[PDB]
């Protein structure tokens, strides 16, 4: 269900695809209040499947990230971090897959840390948090949950393939009279 | 956490993880996971049916 | 006019930041439009940089040495109030500096 | 006793590092010149 | 060399689904909550069976 | 134009092979990249009697040819060269007054190669600017041509240097061959034309040469007597060139028996000497 | 004629009449299995396992290459379909070889994922099968030709995408071929999207031979950085190590194709590299240092050095972020210059994106006419790009070039090789002057190299009246033709800040490289001036540099990048830098605070506010901000100097395999640079095309 | 079919079986098994990393039994116990060995046990 | 004998740099399976296509692979890749 | 037999192919036969008049002159020449 249906409410609530205006609150951001003016206005207003233009929230850390659990008292870092979500399709090496990929919004965080214990050459992550991506039936619910978790979002947007006229014909098109294209 | 560990893991992979849930009858959960594994594909294993094994070797478990 | 010529030697950078299609940056837009040529050649040394978003504020961004900046709103401001806040961005120097 | 080769190995293989020069060196103004280690050779700079 | 019916053709993945609505719903609750009856277009026989026939 | 003879025949049969670069050229092929060679020396304003020094050695067979015959067909002065050293380069440049230089760049000129050493004697090519006439010391040098592959500044690249010319856009105009215009300059004494065809028709006459006979000159390729009897024989006659600079005397034997009459023009120091056809 | 109706396993459908029944089943969510119908090459019927049953029609047909019929009832379920497609497959696989565990396909193969859905199951051929002999197409694509299924996939990619013509079917009956029938290499520029298009293992990327299997590895998408156009791409991943770089779907910037350097520069990220920052010696001995030392030294020298002797210089590979950062930093010191190099400046000034960008963007070669390319080489600095143009030049776009000329894989009429050309059609006495007028959609590409010469400006005031009289720049029909393709992502970063490229610091003793390692002459920085390199890989600024500080790379760091046409992209961070390096944002930020002149960002969310401050149209992602001063900003000015040297109009690139200091630090480069560059140089054209 | 030993085999020729496709890793419940692998100089496709975490082992035969080359095996030795941590951690030298010792038995079980079916 | 990293190495060894020695290999691949494979000859075979199991019998060795002896250039071995055998035409 | 071309040293690059003045006219008629525009379809006349005066084998070297002569692929010309018997 990766488009909810745009033509009524139940898609989704529209307090999930808003996206609140920043609010300077750090020394910096006071600095550079213009900009965070300036961010506001420009961003998109409403984040829907329909979009065109990639854009990066900040972690809103206040009532709305209640629901999490991951602000651990060994664990102070989940809590702040901004994943991205994309809807990843199948990788460019093949077309017909067991699984096929692509209907679903990937949301994956960074990697934090990443090294050889050298021992044995052993990978470790220094990162229990992170090691795999988790994926939402619709962009909607996957802004819900960075919402619920006190996660930033980048959200970027599919890219799909062009319609292309498709026929046998054309391997056998007639190029034209010689005397006419001179 | 073995039920988190077979939700991270292939049906096969995480088939081993019945052996341990009950190890004084390490049969009858292998048994019960392949049935759940053939009533989500539709079938039923034919093989082991005629051949005994299955009926057998879960008698032999329940001694 | 005159401040015009100065304005190589007074700032450092002007910067213009405005919206294509909002009647905000119209002011703004009409006189970059019109007399951005005027300062360019007055002074073909002076950074004079234009940028233009979907929804952004007007704003007029001075920058004069040691990169102190001087950004003023200029929204539904005609071409005369437009001329007068620039005029008076590149008559801060000596007051900004020192 | 011969771990570290192991463990240069493990790292070389996504981290390698560069070899800085350890010494004395010819400087051509700023810049130290030293000939390059690469094992491979541009025919193209030595043809004909 | 048999190999065309290796695969099971037949499965026991067959599923039945029954939908009932609320048995303490009457006809003229039903016909309103599914649109053909307005809300306050009550009480009258003509309209009711307008809306009993449209939702037949 | 004395060369488009064979052009006008047929134009579709071969008329050189480079063997050390596997490239074969029809004469339709052969009179494009001439005329390619010849447009862009005269964009580069390359007027009649503008010397150039052939400075390629042996191996780039088919830049040589090319150069030889755009020089004949644009009117530009080709002199090869034969300097070892800086000072033999510098000497060369002196008293040539030469316009251009078309060299290889990585020739061995002993210890040092070709465009080290023309880097140490004009060093203004280090620090010239990226599209700037060059401010040299020298009074009308004024191209540095080498068919290497990498860009080294002040000089430019032999396909740079070429303009393949359409027939519609094109606003260029080729100045008619002159007979009597000099194109080479060997041995202090300079060869026109006219004097190379006429030297082309006694080595046929001379050498038992017929129209349809393949002639492989080894080696070195700049010889006035090489020219006559390579590419300007398949120009005038048709005779099939094929041309093995730096090729050992094995492997031209090779490519010989492939054929059934070789002319063999044997590569030495000395001006370049004929043999036998066939073995 | 316009919308008729389909059945697809009974259920109605309303399709398009140009529809393919495979084209119908996909825009419905039925997915048919296909081995030689790409979505982007012409339609083939070499496999038949598109075969489809279709009720009142005798014979299984084809659904990849048949139209839809009006009224059609589509059986993709049915048993009779499935017998096809089991009998195709079993047909497929009865000569493959058992090649499985030691095939690269193996975790991503179309033969095994339709095999194990809907083949038969089991095999009956118990015969010899077929063997071919392996061939050698160099060191990017390894060959197993019995593992081939005859799909032709890579014949009409390199007929119809890369435009060569070196692969084909040679022979018939079941000894059929598919390569070259000599022995050739495979050298196009697009060597890698071979792989791509192969369903089997018959061509695979031999730098990633044997290496990882796909359900080990981690996908990220990401932008590429080694080519302007900024090439979406996948890089797969285990732990700390990249694996691969794969295409990514985008019709806005490359389809789905990557050039060489895109696909295989990437491990010159995993030698050479920098990994702590380092101190150089008097005698140039190169001491290990910590961040608090080096830090410390630097604020020293930037205290003690006067201001008008401060320079810098902008690298390739340098983010928006990073050159915010360094461009904050030395206006807090007064500094108002960032190029040390006297020679080799672009003469664009940063005023306008409609200046210093590709108006057009890419897909504007698709939509002009006349295409006139002015000492750009769009085979080497955007093979991708070259593709598309080729594309275009099939349909109705006319290709006119007066620079070098070049080997493009289309016919193109050459001009010239100088700038006489182009002041004969600025004079308007020129025959191509009226081929422009007539042109419905003229467009004017010129290499970022080539406006780069000394005589720079111009150059460009001469495109820039050539454009204004001719149309290439018109507000009638709403197109503005003029194109810079620019060949340094760090300078299409600079440009979009505000940093003017000609302010240039005659003598400056105190220089920061920043990762800048070409275009470095020696005599470009002072015997006596202090410089630190802000660098990943050490080949030229290492040794330029008395202090060295490590930095991410382009996959190490969170970076906003600026494709040619404008397009913001954002990189993303696949792996931490190694060691301790740093990214620049914060080496800088922490130099700034330790030197009395803090910068306002204490995170990414900080700096971008303040990239906002500078230019809000950075915080759009994957878009590119209209420009509506691009007839003010490029309109023709009486007065300016339009003279230009007589001198040849060059292009930059020489080695394509080897143009920053990742391509130089890759092995998989260097084995390109050893086997393809004496194959594809000629100082003579390719006539025959 | 005793699982012991986990135990790397090699061709009677002694080449090594092992084709470094990685299916024993992917089969593997416990991901107890690590491979890296680079081509041989001579282009054979070989690991230069096999190493078996014998303390994340759970010996069950899932690696012998989707190799298809007979490479790892589980040999008959269960006194492979060890004083260290470390010592259990085995490797591709330690695999290789332990199949060089193993090897006779190893072939005459595989042997019984594949004449089964045949 | 030549030396590596030269295009006439590379285009014979597959693009990889040959190492004569074999003990750089059993240093990197921990074992000395590579000279123990090179010091096997090469088996020649009448038939154009020959077939290799690794064994004697089928499951003692690896899945059946069929080397096409009559390759472009006459008597060209050819190597197994799942064993380190080598195949050749008779003749050639 | 074979779909490839076999190493041997008497049909390399290097062994020399033109076609006699006689078939030069012949070629002329035959390229008459097709459209100007389609000078592909010669390609099994001008390989039939190689074989006719090339010792009854068509060479490599005779393959690249056809190819050149008509403007079509190399790759082309091979797999015509291998397609039939
Ligand atoms: S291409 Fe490779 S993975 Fe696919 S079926 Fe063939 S051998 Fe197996
Ligand atoms: S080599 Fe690959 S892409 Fe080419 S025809 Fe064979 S299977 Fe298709
Ligand atoms: S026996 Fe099982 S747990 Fe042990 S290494 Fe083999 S596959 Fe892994
Ligand atoms: S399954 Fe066998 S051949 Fe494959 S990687 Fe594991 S040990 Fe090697
Ligand atoms: S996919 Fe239709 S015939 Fe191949
Ligand atoms: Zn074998």
């Amino acid at each position: 269900m990766l488009l909810p249906k745009n033509a009524i409410q139940s898609a989704r609530y529209f307090e999930i695809q808003k996206i609140p205006a920043k609010i300077a609150k750090t020394a910096n951001e006071k600095i550079l209040s213009v900009g965070v003016a300036q961010k506001n206005n420009i961003q998109p207003k409403t984040v829907t499947a329909q979009g065109q233009i990639g854009f990066v929230q900040h972690p809103q850390l206040d009532s709305s990230c209640q629901y999490t659990q991951f602000y651990t008292p060994q664990r102070r870092d989940i809590r702040g971090r901004v994943a991205r979500i994309y809807i990843q399709d199948t990788n460019h090496m093949h077309d017909t897959p067991q699984i096929p990929e692509g209907y679903k919004w990937t949301l994956e965080f960074e990697r934090q840390a990443q090294y050889k214990t050298p021992w044995m050459g052993w990978s470790f992550n220094g990162d229990t948090f992170s090691k795999r991506n988790h994926y939402f039936c619709t962009l909607e619910d996957a802004i819900s949950y960075c919402k619920q978790m006190g996660f930033g979002y980048e959200v970027s947007f599919p890219r799909s393939r062009y319609h292309t006229r498709k026929s046998y014909a054309d391997n056998m098109l007639w190029p034209g009279h010689d005397n006419a294209v001179d | 956490g073995s039920e988190k560990l077979i939700e991270d893991r292939p049906y096969l992979q995480g088939m081993p993880y019945f052996d341990r849930f009950d190890y004084v009858s390490m049969m009858v959960q292998e048994h019960a996971y392949c049935l759940g594994i053939e009533s989500l594909l539709g079938t039923t294993n034919y093989s082991a049916t005629f051949t005994q094994i299955r009926t057998m070797y879960d008698e032999l478990t329940r001694i | 006019s005159s401040w015009q010529k100065l304005i190589g030697t007074n700032l450092r950078e002007l910067r213009f930041v405005f919206c294509q299609n909002s009647q905000r940056s119209l002011g703004l837009r009409n006189y970059i439009a019109k007399n951005y040529w005027n300062l360019k050649n007055q002074n073909p040394n002076f950074p004079l940089i234009v940028r233009e978003c979907e929804e952004a504020d007007p704003y007029i961004i001075a920058r004069y040495q040691y990169g102190v900046e001087k950004k003023a709103f200029a929204a539904n401001n005609n071409e005369a109030e437009i001329e007068n806040i620039i005029k008076t961005l590149v008559e801060q120097s000596n007051k900004v500096n020192n | 006793l011969n771990r570290m080769r192991f463990i240069t190995a493990q790292r070389d293989r996504s981290r390698a590092p560069w070899q800085s020069p350890k010494g004395e060196g010819v400087f051509q103004g700023k810049k130290l010149i030293v000939a390059s280690n690469s094992p491979f050779i541009d025919d193209m700079s030595i043809r004909d | 060399h048999n190999i065309r019916y290796h695969h099971e053709i037949h499965t026991s993945d067959q599923t039945y689904h029954s939908s009932y609505d609320p048995v303490g719903e009457t006809t003229t609750e039903r016909l309103v909550r599914y649109g053909y009856l307005n809300k306050d277009q009550v009480n009258n026989a003509e309209a009711v069976a307008a809306a009993a026939k449209e939702f037949q | 134009s004395p060369l488009a003879a064979q052009l006008a025949i047929n134009g579709n049969r071969n008329a050189v092979r480079y063997e050390n670069q596997n490239r074969t050229w029809t004469f339709n092929e052969l009179d494009a990249h001439t005329n390619a060679f010849a447009y862009g020396l005269t964009e580069l304003g390359w007027k009649a009697g503008d010397k150039l020094l052939l400075w390629v050695e042996k191996n780039h067979t088919s830049e040589i040819t090319t150069a030889q015959v755009g020089a004949a067909k644009a009117g530009v002065t080709l002199v090869p060269i034969y300097a070892h050293s800086a000072e033999e380069l510098e000497k060369a440049l002196n008293d040539t007054k030469a316009k251009g230089l078309l060299l290889s760049p990585n020739s061995k000129a002993g210890n040092s190669k070709y465009i080290e050493v023309v880097n140490k004697v004009i060093p203004e090519l280090y620090n010239t600017g990226r599209g700037s006439t060059l401010k040299t010391k020298f009074a009308n040098l004024q191209h540095i041509i080498h068919t290497g592959f990498y860009t080294f500044p002040g000089t430019y690249k032999f396909r740079q240097i070429m303009v393949y010319a359409s027939k519609n856009f094109n606003t260029l105009t080729l100045p008619n061959v002159e007979l009597n215009a000099p194109l080479f300059i060997s041995g202090n004494q300079t060869y026109t034309l006219k004097d190379l065809i006429s030297k082309t028709e006694e080595n046929r006459k001379t050498s038992k040469l017929n129209d349809n006979t393949p002639v492989f000159v080894t080696g070195d390729s700049r010889s006035p007597l090489s020219f006559s009897l390579g590419i300007l024989n398949s120009l005038l006659h048709g005779n099939y060139s094929v041309y093995t600079g730096a090729q050992d005397l094995n492997e031209v034997g090779q490519t010989i028996r492939f054929y059934d009459n070789a002319l063999l023009l044997v590569d030495g120091d000395i001006v370049k000497a004929t043999q036998s056809l066939k073995h | 004629n316009k919308q008729i109706e389909i059945f697809i396993d009974g259920k109605p459908a309303k399709v398009d009449d140009s529809y393919t029944i495979f084209q119908a089943c996909y825009e419905n969510g039925v997915i048919v299995p296909r081995f030689c119908y790409h979505e982007r090459l012409s339609v083939a019927g070499n496999c038949r396992m598109c075969l489809v049953e279709v009720e009142n029609v005798p014979k299984p047909v084809a659904a990849c290459a048949s139209q839809v019929v009006p009224g059609m009832k589509i059986k993709t379920k049915s048993e009779k379909t499935r017998i096809h497609r089991g009998n195709v497959m079993e047909f497929l696989l009865a000569n493959h070889p058992l090649d499985c565990p030691i095939c690269d396909q193996g975790g991503e193969c179309d033969l095994q994922d339709i095999s194990s859905v809907y083949g038969y199951g089991i095999s009956r051929y118990n015969e010899y099968k077929r063997a071919v002999e392996d061939k050698n197409y160099g060191p990017l694509v390894a060959t197993s030709m019995n593992r081939c299924i005859h799909c032709t996939r890579c014949v009409r990619f390199a007929t119809q995408i890369a435009g060569v013509e070196d692969l084909g079917k040679t022979g018939r009956g079941k000894a059929a071929e598919i390569g070259t029938y000599v022995e050739k290499t495979f050298n196009t520029e697009l060597s890698g999207n071979v792989v791509d298009v192969c369903p089997v293992g018959a061509l695979t990327n031999a730098p990633y031979a044997f290496t990882s299997r796909p359900w080990e590895l981690k996908s990220f998408y990401t932008s590429d950085v080694f080519d302007t156009l900024g090439s979406a791409i996948q890089v797969d991943t285990r732990g700390p190590e990249i694996m691969r770089v794969l295409p990514r779907i985008h019709e806005e910037i490359n389809e789905e194709w990557i050039s060489d350097k895109t696909r295989h520069a990437f491990d010159g990220l995993k030698r050479q590299r920098i990994n702590s920052p380092m101190k150089r010696s008097k005698d140039g001995n190169y001491e290990d240092i910590f961040w608090e030392e080096a830090i410390q030294t630097i604020s020293k020298k930037c205290l003690n050095t006067p201001s008008d002797q401060i320079g810098a210089i902008i690298g390739e590979f340098a983010d928006i972020e990073s050159i915010t950062a360094l461009k904050d930093f030395l206006n807090r010191l007064d500094v108002d210059n960032f190029e040390v190099r006297q020679h080799g400046n672009l003469k664009v000034s940063p005023d306008f994106r409609a200046n210093y960008l590709m108006n057009s963007k890419i897909t504007g070669v698709e939509d002009a006419d006349v295409l006139l390319l002015v000492g750009c080489n769009p085979r080497y600095e955007a093979p991708v790009l070259n593709a598309r143009i080729l594309k275009s030049t099939r349909k109705n776009l006319k290709v006119f070039n007066i620079g070098t000329n070049q080997d493009l894989n289309y016919k193109n009429v050459h001009l010239g090789n100088s700038t006489k050309v182009l002041k004969e059609i600025a004079d308007g006495t020129h025959p191509f002057a009226e081929r422009l007028k007539k042109a419905k959609l003229p467009m004017i590409m010129v290499g970022a190299s080539a406006l780069e010469r000394e005589d720079g400006a111009e150059l460009y005031n001469t495109l820039k009246v050539i454009s204004n009289k001719t149309g290439v720049i018109s507000e009638e029909k709403s197109w503005n033709g003029f194109n810079i393709l620019h060949k340094e992502m760090g300078r299409i970063n600079a440009l979009e800040l505000g940093i003017n490229p000609t302010s240039v610091n005659k003598n400056a003793k105190l220089v920061f490289i920043l990762g800048a390692d070409n275009n470095l002459r020696p005599e470009d920085i002072p015997a006596d001036a202090f410089v630190v390199y802000f660098g990943t890989h050490g080949d030229e600024g290492a040794y330029y540099a008395d202090i060295i500080l490590p930095t991410a790379a382009y996959t190490e760091k969170n970076a906003t990048w600026v494709n040619t046409e404008g397009r913001v992209q954002q990189g993303r961070l696949v792996v931490m830098p190694p060691g301790d390096a740093r990214e620049d944002w914060q080496i800088i930020r922490a130099l700034s605070e330790e030197a009395g002149v803090p910068l306002p960002y204490d995170s990414l969310e900080e700096l971008r506010y303040r990239v906002a401050e500078l230019a809000p149209h950075l915080l759009k992602y994957d878009y590119i901000e209209p420009t509506i001063f691009g007839k003010v900003a490029l309109s023709a000015q009486q007065g300016v100097k339009t003279t230009l040297s007589p001198t040849p109009i060059t292009d930059y690139i020489d080695n394509f395999y080897m143009t920053d200091a990742i391509s130089r630090a890759s092995v998989t480069m260097a084995k390109c640079s050893t086997a393809f560059n004496h194959e594809k140089f000629s100082n003579f054209k390719n006539l025959a095309k | 079919l005793f699982r012991g030993e986990h135990a790397l085999r090699r061709y009677p020729t002694g080449e090594e079986r092992c084709i470094a496709c990685k299916l024993c890793q992917s089969a593997c419940p416990a991901r107890a098994i690590t491979i890296e692998t680079e081509p041989r100089p001579d282009g054979s496709r070989r690991t230069v990393r096999y190493d078996i975490d014998m303390t994340k082992c759970i010996y069950c035969g899932f690696c012998q039994e989707a190799c298809p080359v007979d490479a790892i095996v589980e040999g008959p030795n269960y006194e492979q116990t060890a004083y260290l941590h470390e010592d259990l951690f085995y490797d591709k030298y330690k695999l290789l060995e332990n199949g060089d010792k193993w090897e006779p038995q190893i072939a005459r079980n595989i042997e019984y046990l594949i004449n089964q079916p045949l | 004998n030549l030396n590596p990293y030269s295009y006439e190495a590379l285009k014979e060894n597959h693009w990889l740099v040959s190492d004569s020695s074999k003990k750089n290999s059993e240093w990197t691949h921990k074992s000395n399976a590579e000279q123990l494979i090179a010091k096997v000859p090469i088996i020649y075979v009448d038939s154009n296509i020959v077939r290799c199991i690794g064994g004697t019998e089928i499951n003692a060795g690896h899945p059946q692979v069929y080397i096409q002896l009559d390759t472009r250039k006459h008597g060209t071995p050819q190597t197994c890749k799942y064993c380190g055998l080598r195949y050749a035409k008779k003749m050639d | 037999r074979l779909a490839a071309h076999r190493k041997n040293d008497d049909n390399s690059d290097s062994v020399p192919f033109e076609f006699t003045p006689e078939n030069y006219k012949e070629i002329e008629k035959i390229l008459a036969k097709y459209p100007l525009k389609q000078k592909r379809s010669a390609v099994m006349p001008l390989l039939y008049l190689v074989q006719e005066q090339n010792n009854n084998w068509v060479p490599l070297s005779a393959m690249k002159k056809i190819a050149k002569l008509l403007e079509m692929p190399e790759i082309d010309v091979y797999e015509v020449a291998t397609f039939y018997t």
